[PDB]
RNA sequence: UAAUUGCGAUAACGAACGAGACCUUAACCUGCUAAAUAGCCCGUAUUGCCUUGGCAGUACGCCGGCUUCUUAGAGGGACUAUCGGCUCAAGCCGAUGGAAGUUUGAGGCAAUAACAGGUCUGUGAUGCCCUUAGAUGUUCUGGGCCGCACGCGCGCUACACUGACAGAGCCAGCGAGUACUCCCUUGGCCGAGAGGCCCGGGUAAUCUUGUUAAACUCUGUCGUGCUGGGGAUAGAGCAUUGCAAUUAUUGCUCUUCAACGAGGAAUCCCUAGUAAGCGCAAGUCAUCAGCUUGCGUUGAUUACGUCCCUGCCCUUUGUACACACC
């Protein structure tokens, strides 16, 4: 039972999905009486793309623009490799997860 | 009480510092002097004469504020604005091969020292005695 | 001269 | 220590602009007063305000600063405060080398002296205009006298050798006093006796 | 080995990829929408 | 222990972080004296917050501050934003405030914009600041 | 030419082609009894002073 | 689901309106506030008409629109020419 | 500056069905309504509050022809 | 139009006589009245000021202003 | 009243769209939850000057402490609150407090009925007609879409001293970046210049990047002359991109040194961080921005009105018009 120092990054559009399941993840580890790390803020990623509007360039010149939005919200712990894996388990639609040892 | 570079005036300093230089008078100069134009955007040369030896000193100036510089933050340091003719105007750099040269020579003479530990030259303890000593000459000269 | 019609009156 | 020497004279005694005084004010006449605000001394004529939000809110501003927004003109001087700033003061230095008195008091006896008191309105008259010659509010008067005396500076100036720093000078101290040979004279008069005559 | 930015649009046009075809596939048995919902080396419609 | 404060002043994209510590009438900025960070004509506009209150009042008092973002006269309008809080913020709570009621005032008849910032940024559009293009026969 | 001065006392309407003249009810503040109505072309506030080249003209309404 | 329904139904031989008509009434015993149905295209004759049938609430402006708004649209292929159904539904 | 209808029934029906409760205090008002009310906007709940308040006022010095409580 | 680029004894003596009476000498004032060109008359000003005649007013890298003594 | 927004009178009563509501964003939080891919205090080692006890820099700490400054979550905050002078009411005007008093600012979405408006050259959306093996399908080579006695539009650079040139001083924001093949690029060396070579970082708050941009500030040269303002036109030479550069794709050096003195009758845009001045990022892209979409720096004069011209809305009124004053 060696500690590693995992840490894990989460990706999403939307942020209430991903608020709750990082809420619901923390006391799921504070109650095992296992060493926490705050969640971080990342800064917030907007995308935007411009076009034309119409099809054809007839009539007036007018343009529309098209946004989408990404939040990380990283969270990191301190424990040893196997116990994370049953901590990270009823994880819900649309959040993807990814796992670093950083052994 | 003791002063610094900070405590200066940047445009009488510099002028003090090539003033001092002269007076030890001993930099090597491989004759790109009244050739160069100092830079792309540029038409001109300089007209004073000591042009390498003020631009040296402001450069060993800047150098004692800076952690790591090399020549290409030099090079768009030391760039401004080019007539290209009719088309509205941009940002290019200066030339390379004299903000590269004026600098590889300032080593030698024991201001600054290379740092190929991460990059670009720093500061040497004995070299900036130099700056500093001039600090006191100019501070009560008022 | 100028054109007659846009029914402009006297 | 932390003052410049300069400033160390100045702060013992009331505050003023360092250079000038702003005591011993005109007593020539009146309706131009309330309009004219003086009771703030200001170091430089720079400053960051919100004089263009409602209709009067420019009335209470300085002079000066008014001064040196009309002073950049022409396209080219636009927002170039830096550069006016300076032209002001010069041509404040300027002025009082050839006359002892404050550069303030010849300053304002040419704004309260060059401004126009009638105006000719423009009535329709199916191609024909019916000018009533109507007078003019302190404020509108106020007003077009910085613009003539910028532009005649702008004018004179353009294409000359000499420069703007006592092109601006001249007209001021020429102003001063019924000179009648300035641009902004030229003005007044020539709108005055248009409304004589439209009367 | 791709970065999250372009992985949050490629999988957005893998979605409209089923959308679109089940569309032209599936029209008489009332098709109204999908969701997916992607698994580490599984994935289920 | 030791006596204290920090504020911050801000500008169009111009932040002036400043630090009071009880010292001994020392002041500087960015590192540098006061008689280098800023324009020649613009000179004039650091010093009067000082000299309106008087340097008598600054007897054990020193102010470091760290300004980037914006613009020239940003900074110097960012950092004569910091200094009234500065000083007011270290007189509040450090010493009787009878001084500092009337420090207060007197400031805010001269200048009410020494204790509040002056929003003003700009707008965006589909054809420019506020103007649109040129039309060919209207 | 005895040039005098007036005060507005009370603003009634904008009139004019183009709403550039006011039309203003002024007082002579030298026979405070006396009272005339005038045209003006700027802004005008209550107790704002005019100067006045000539008084006998008298305005429309 | 129902603009398919009304699409195989127009597909096959039968009356524009009375298979329009059909779907107000199929709409209002699931318990919808609204309905609105348009169908635009070649309407027996040379030139190109359109025809909507409406019942119940409608929203136009803000944001609710997008969401509490359920809409569809599709082509339909007659022996003739081409066919357009855009119908929207209101949930609550 | 002019409230709509909706404010017009639900200040009118608040102010008849609790008429005591709440006084001519605005901020008072402003934690009554979303207390005992279902309101989906918080300024919306400042527009009831804002001009509820405003009525007590003029029903103090005299009664008002339209409004009728316990 | 044309100014003089050397200066000679019918303009030196100008100078030694009349700065003693000018209250403001600038390059516009000696180019106009002087008919001598800028340069010249940057140098005049330059050499008369160590001549101890005129005192400094204000400096700037533009203009510069000179005064009686 | 910005509004069929309301107060109310009422042969009408009660309802449905639009407006508002609503959503994103820009302004306030020394209060909550926090953070080595963001900072501060503190502690060590170490450097310089006064030497003081100090001032200005370096590198380290990963449970030494903290989140004001950077960041995004949950919430609070403006409601016209209070006051004065009008009115029965709706409302309007001024002042104080307050980050904020035009609906706080700017947007997204946005009704019925319509146009012989545009698009078959976006679509494996499509009726009918036509050519379908000497093909209007597909494909390969070369040329053209840019060819010039002339009239018209949207822009860029200027006609200079409120200027040009030369040294020095030195301040942003929104964004973009590595494949089954090299994408933004630090550092070192060579090279007048454009460029070339060699280690290395970054699938990205970590590296490029503090993108230390331009304008601007200080000190000098030139001196009103279409001159050192202005750079059209053309010759010679050196390079990168690509299969291919001639009618040069573009870049750099020397030389050639045109027109242009604020512009006629006419005419466009605009109310505060607004006009104008100046640059940066992205799009099309192997290379080329004088184009467009956004971002930031410096930052103004005058009005707070009216229906006179060119137009819009409601009511009364006239008509020989209904393809509707063309
Ligand atoms: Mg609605
Ligand atoms: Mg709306
Ligand atoms: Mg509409
Ligand atoms: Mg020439
Ligand atoms: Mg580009
Ligand atoms: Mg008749
Ligand atoms: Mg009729």
């Amino acid at each position: 039972p060696k500690v590693h120092k995992i840490r894990i990054t989460l990706t999403s559009r939307k942020v209430q999905s991903l608020e709750k399941v990082c809420q619901e993840l923390i006391e799921r580890a504070k109650n095992k009486d296992l060493r926490v790390k705050g969640p971080v803020r990342m800064p917030t990623k907007t995308l935007k793309i411009t076009t034309r509007k119409t099809p054809c360039g007839e009539g007036s010149k007018t343009w529309d623009a098209y946004e989408m939005r990404i939040h990380k919200r990283l969270i990191d712990l301190t424990a040893p490799t196997e116990i994370v894996k049953q901590i990270i388990i009823n994880i819900e639609a649309g959040v993807e997860v990814e796992v670093t040892i950083a052994a | 009480g003791g002063v610094t570079v900070r405590d200066v005036d940047a445009h009488k300093f510099v002028a003090a510092y090539a003033a001092f230089l002269k007076r030890q008078g001993k930099l090597p100069v491989p004759g790109w002097v009244d050739t160069v134009k100092t830079g792309n955007a540029k038409e001109l040369p300089p007209q004073d004469i000591d042009w390498w030896y003020i631009r040296a000193a402001s450069v060993a100036r800047h150098v004692y504020l800076r952690k790591t510089v090399g020549v290409g933050r030099l090079r768009k340091v030391h760039g401004s604005a080019k007539n290209r003719g009719t088309r509205p105007s941009h940002h290019v750099d200066a030339s390379g091969s004299v903000d590269r040269k004026i600098m590889q020579a300032l080593e030698k003479i024991q201001v600054l020292e290379k740092d190929e530990e991460r990059g670009g030259r720093r500061i040497t303890q004995q070299g900036q005695r130099d700056l500093d000593r001039i600090a006191q000459t100019v501070a009560e000269a008022d | 001269r100028r054109g007659g019609f846009r029914g402009r009156g006297k | 220590d932390v003052l410049p020497k300069e400033v160390l004279a100045e702060v013992g005694s009331v505050k003023l602009f360092n250079r000038w005084s702003y005591d011993d004010i005109e007593i020539r006449d009146i309706s131009l007063t309330d309009y004219i605000q003086i009771r703030a001394p200001v170091y430089i004529p720079h400053s960051a305000g919100r004089y263009a939000v409602k209709r009067f809110r420019k009335a209470n501003c300085p002079i000066i600063e008014r001064l040196t927004n009309s002073l950049m003109m022409h396209g080219r001087n636009n927002g170039k405060k830096l550069m006016a700033v300076r032209i002001v003061a010069h041509a404040f230095e300027i002025i009082h080398l050839m006359t002892d008195q404050n550069p303030i008091q010849v300053a304002v006896d040419a704004i309260v002296n060059c401004g126009p008191r009638e105006d000719s309105t423009r009535i329709g008259s199916a191609g024909t205009v019916r000018r009533q010659a109507v007078d003019v509010s302190p404020l509108r008067r106020v007003n077009q006298a910085i613009a003539l005396l910028t532009t005649g500076a702008r004018e004179a100036a353009f294409r000359n050798v000499k420069t703007i720093a006592e092109c601006l000078a001249e007209e001021l101290i020429n102003a001063a006093k019924g000179s009648s040979n300035s641009y902004a004279i030229k003005k007044k008069d020539e709108l005055e006796r248009v409304a004589k005559s439209n009367r | 080995q791709i970065s999250k930015k372009r992985k949050f649009v490629a999988d957005g046009v893998f979605y409209a990829e089923l959308n679109e075809f089940f569309q032209r596939e599936l029209a008489e048995e009332g098709y109204s929408g999908v969701e997916v919902r992607v698994t580490p080396t599984v994935t289920d419609i | 222990s030791v006596q204290a404060v920090q504020v911050f002043g801000k500008k169009k994209n111009a932040t002036a972080v400043a630090r009071c510590v009880q010292g001994k009438g020392l002041i500087k900025v960015n590192g540098k004296p006061l008689k280098l960070f800023a324009p020649e004509i613009l000179r004039a506009k650091l010093y009067e917050p000082i000299l309106i209150l008087g340097t008598d009042k600054f007897a054990d008092v020193d102010i470091r501050i760290r300004v980037a973002g914006g613009g020239h006269t940003s900074q110097v309008y960012a950092v004569r934003q910091a200094i009234a809080k500065s000083i007011v913020a270290y007189y509040a709570k450090y010493v009787d405030e009878h001084s500092k009621n009337l420090l207060k005032q007197e400031l805010i008849q001269f200048d009410r914009s020494l204790l509040v910032a002056d929003p003003r940024r700009c707008e965006p559009k589909k054809f420019g600041g506020r103007g649109a293009r040129a039309r060919f026969q209207k | 030419a005895p040039v005098k001065f007036v005060k507005v006392t009370r603003v009634l309407g904008r009139t004019g082609s183009r709403g550039g003249v006011t039309q203003v009810r002024v007082e002579f503040m030298d026979d405070t009894t006396r009272s005339i109505i005038r045209n003006v072309k700027g802004p005008v506030r209550e107790n704002d002073i005019l100067v006045l080249l000539e008084s006998e003209r008298e305005a429309r309404r | 689901a129902q603009c398919e329904s009304l699409r195989y139904k127009l597909l096959n031989g039968l009356a524009v309106r009375r298979a329009c008509y059909g779907v107000l009434r199929f709409i209002m015993e699931s318990g919808a506030k609204g309905c609105e149905v348009v169908v635009s295209g070649k309407l027996r004759a040379a030139r190109a008409k359109s025809m909507k049938f409406t019942d119940g609430f409608m929203i136009h402006s803000g944001q609710p629109a997008r969401e509490f708004i359920d809409t569809a649209t599709r082509h339909v292929l007659l022996r003739q020419g081409v066919l357009g159904i855009k119908v929207k539904i209101m949930r609550g | 500056r002019v409230r709509t209808k909706t404010v017009k029934k639900s200040a009118k029906v608040i102010i008849e069905k609790y008429y005591p409760r709440l006084t001519l205090d605005f901020e008072t008002n402003k934690r009554v309504c979303d207390e005992i009310a279902v309101i989906s906007s918080k300024r919306l709940r400042n527009k009831i509050a804002g001009y509820t308040t405003h009525l007590m006022k003029r029903i103090q010095r005299g009664p008002v022809r339209g409004i009728s409580f316990k | 139009a044309q100014h003089s680029v050397i200066l000679d004894k019918a303009t030196s003596d100008k100078l030694y006589k009349d700065v003693q009476s000018y209250r403001l000498v600038t390059v516009a004032t000696l180019v106009d009245r002087l008919k001598i060109n800028g340069a010249l008359a940057r140098k005049c000003l330059k050499d008369l000021e160590e001549k101890g005649l005129i005192r400094q007013v204000v400096g700037h890298s533009k203009m510069k202003i000179y005064t009686r003594a």
